[PDB]
RNA sequence: ACUGAACAUAUGUUCUAACGUUGGCCCGUGAUCCGGGUUGCGGACAGUGUCUGGUGGGUAGUUUGACUGGGGCGGUCUCCU
RNA sequence: CUGCAACUGUUUAUUAAAAACACAGCACUGUGCAAACACGAAAGUGGACGUAUACGGUGUGACGCCUGCCCGGUGCCGGAA
RNA sequence: UUUGUAUAAUGGGUCAGCGACUUAUAUUCUGUAGCAAGGUUAACCGAAUAGGGGAGCCGAAGGGAAACCGAGUCUUAACUGGGCGUUAAGUUGCAGGGUAUAGACCCGAAACCCGGUGAUCUAGCCAUGGGCAGGUUGAAGGUUGGGUAACACUAACUGGAGGACCGAACCGACUAAUGUUGAAAAAUUAGCGGAUGACUUGUGGCUGGGGGUGAAAGGCCAAUCAAACCGGGAGAUAGCU
RNA sequence: ACAGGGUGACAGCCCCGUACACAAAAAUGCACAUGCUGUGAGCUCGAUGAGUAGGGCGGGACACGUGGUAUCCUGUCUGAA
RNA sequence: UAAGGUGAUAUGAACCGUUAUAACCGGCGAUUUCCGAAUGGGGAAACCCAGUGUGUUUCGACACACUAUCAUUAACUGAAUCCAUAGGUUAAUGAGGCGAACCGGGGGAACUGAAACAUCUAAGUACCCCGAGGAAAAGAAAUCAACCGAGAUUCCCCCA
């Protein structure tokens, strides 16, 4: 059967990768939140 | 509002008057015109 | 912006209040008009957006003490 | 309120100068935006603000009793003998 | 032999595929263009680079024969002394 | 937990560890200590747990709505009256019981609101590419002959229409059995429907939560939908267990 | 100098410290002293904040829910001395 | 400051040093790839693609430096349109981003409490946004008071 997951790198990097982050405020909160928090990876950016 | 005639104007006066007219009428007319100052 | 560029009037928040009292959040938004004014000194007009508040302002000062006035804010027009 | 002028007898007609233009042409300009200009057409109307009557499940917050030989329906709910 | 739906389609991913939805066709109604209408405090955008033989809403549902009476109620339309 | 449980009512497989009446401030009462018609200081100052600081607070007088009067006072025109008062114990710590405000003994909703994250599933649309073995049927149109005043009409051939037919791929999902701690959180096997279309599919794009999208099932919006998910208001509230 | 830590057990005297007394080439903070540049104090004579105060309408903030309701703010319309 | 040392894992390898350029510690410097506000353009962060000017060249090529936007100011230029203005170009100066709390301002819930609930509460709280500083804000009476007087703001204890 069909899953949910159905990777496209491109996809991903558009939806959710760092230039993505960076366009909106809401994205920039984003990335705030998780330097705050000390995560190793900020985004799925590769 | 207040304004001096500098020119005949009808049913007013003549130059050098002082009349009361409508705000609309010297804003948009008589003042930019040049038929009256303040 | 619903900005008088004269007075600084804007949109300012308040109530609705019926007659049982509810209160449901409103604006007051300015009573605002673009109006080309007759800048005698400079032989051309000028256009504000300026609350009909804003225009009786500019009879009673003259627009040349208000464009002052506009320059030191520094506000364009 | 922004919003003016004549004229006739609050009402109408006319006017242009506010205001509108999702008409045309010119310029910024390599630009179906925007602004300025010229001109036409509308024109104190339209439209917007504040106030105000109406309408308003379009949307929202809520309410919609208790007793009861289960609940509902019916009856009852205070006072007097 | 017979009910239902004209028909091909569509639908409750994961208990319902149907007589439900849609449908061509029909009618009523709104809409003169900056259209009605819709998204949007707005600017704008869709409607449409369309213009009433068009567009939106509503109901009915191929085709055949047809579609009776009631305007009191509720709505809508019109009148205004 | 109950009127009542060996109950066939609840809970616990067992062990170990953790797991529920707290804290702050105010207020009242009890005990206890100090001082006593008085008791005590707050902030602050002070290196000072000292000392200063008496601003205040409580008490030693009540009555009356109040002015006001005062061991009385109020009521009344006035009391033989009647109500409330009058006979010195209070106050500040410390410990405790209760109350108040706070999550207020602990655990537990369904929900409501705010800000974000999601259309890699799915719904619709947009752009750009691809797919549909094989076999049938034989619309319009045309040609020729017949036929007509000319049309009309008519036979054969040609032609190749269609949400046309049969049927694989592909897309679906009607029946049954199996499976149901599965091979699988929706499948397998045998049959079944569509299969040139209102078809199907790849890649990318757009629509966002009272919002989308919906040939409409309240369907679908990441195995979640009569209001997604994540974080926050937040220890919501829980007259219930 | 009995702060504390370490050392083959729980060390004043084994070690590192501790009390106490000293220390800066260089950069730098702070407090005073003093060159320089800018600065106008003081005195005299004036001036004394208008679409403002106040008002009507609608809201809001003041402990104060418009109430008999002062005062404050102002979206709208006005408007002094 | 020193008889040891070159950070640890970490063992050894090659070494450095022992009276002062071993090492270690402190002051001041130098170097400081690429991404990121990211600023030469673009972009699926850590990559792709340039322009201009200086040089250099073994003619294969190479190095270095500039080149964002916006605001302000100045200069020059410059439409419709005669002046002008809009516009354009260059230069100088500044800004942007990040940050736990505290601070000022613009917006602003609901659960909840009221034993239901609408006024009211929760609360101008949570949250969103803008701005700023080492603090911010406030502040020098068109203030109170009560016929006596006080004398800006802020904070603490009372009043209660
Ligand atoms: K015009
Ligand atoms: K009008
Ligand atoms: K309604
Ligand atoms: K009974
Ligand atoms: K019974
Ligand atoms: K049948
Ligand atoms: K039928
Ligand atoms: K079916
Ligand atoms: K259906
Ligand atoms: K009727
Ligand atoms: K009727
Ligand atoms: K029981
Ligand atoms: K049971
Ligand atoms: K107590
Ligand atoms: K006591
Ligand atoms: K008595
Ligand atoms: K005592
Ligand atoms: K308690
Ligand atoms: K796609
Ligand atoms: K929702
Ligand atoms: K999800
Ligand atoms: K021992
Ligand atoms: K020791
Ligand atoms: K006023
Ligand atoms: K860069
Ligand atoms: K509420
Ligand atoms: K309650
Ligand atoms: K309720
Ligand atoms: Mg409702
Ligand atoms: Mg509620
Ligand atoms: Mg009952
Ligand atoms: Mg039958
Ligand atoms: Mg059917
Ligand atoms: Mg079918
Ligand atoms: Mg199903
Ligand atoms: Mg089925
Ligand atoms: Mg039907
Ligand atoms: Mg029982
Ligand atoms: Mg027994
Ligand atoms: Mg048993
Ligand atoms: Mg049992
Ligand atoms: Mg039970
Ligand atoms: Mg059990
Ligand atoms: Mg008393
Ligand atoms: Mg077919
Ligand atoms: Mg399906
Ligand atoms: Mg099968
Ligand atoms: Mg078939
Ligand atoms: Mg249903
Ligand atoms: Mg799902
Ligand atoms: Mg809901
Ligand atoms: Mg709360
Ligand atoms: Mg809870
Ligand atoms: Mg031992
Ligand atoms: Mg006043
Ligand atoms: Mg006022
Ligand atoms: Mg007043
Ligand atoms: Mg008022
Ligand atoms: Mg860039
Ligand atoms: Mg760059
Ligand atoms: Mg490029
Ligand atoms: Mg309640
Ligand atoms: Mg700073
Ligand atoms: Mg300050």
């Amino acid at each position: 059967m069909k899953r949910t997951f159905q990777p496209s790198v491109l996809k991903r990097n558009r939806s959710h990768g760092f230039r993505a982050r960076m366009a909106t405020k809401n994205g920039r909160q984003v990335l705030a939140r998780r330097r705050a928090k000390g995560r190793a990876r900020l985004t799925v950016s590769k | 509002m207040q304004v001096i005639l500098l020119d005949k104007v009808a049913n007013l006066g003549s130059l050098g008057d002082q009349v009361n007219v409508k705000a609309g009428y010297a804003r948009n007319f008589l003042v930019p015109q040049g038929k009256a100052v303040p | 912006s619903r900005v008088c560029q004269v007075t600084g009037k804007r949109p300012v928040t308040g109530n609705n209040r019926s007659h049982a009292l509810n209160a449901t959040k409103r604006r007051f938004l300015p009573n605002l008009h673009s109006h080309r004014f007759w800048v005698e000194s400079e032989k051309r007009f000028v256009t504000l957006r300026v609350s009909a508040k804003g225009m009786r302002v500019i009879d009673k000062k003259g627009i040349d003490t208000v464009l002052a006035e506009l320059r030191a804010r520094g506000e364009k027009y």
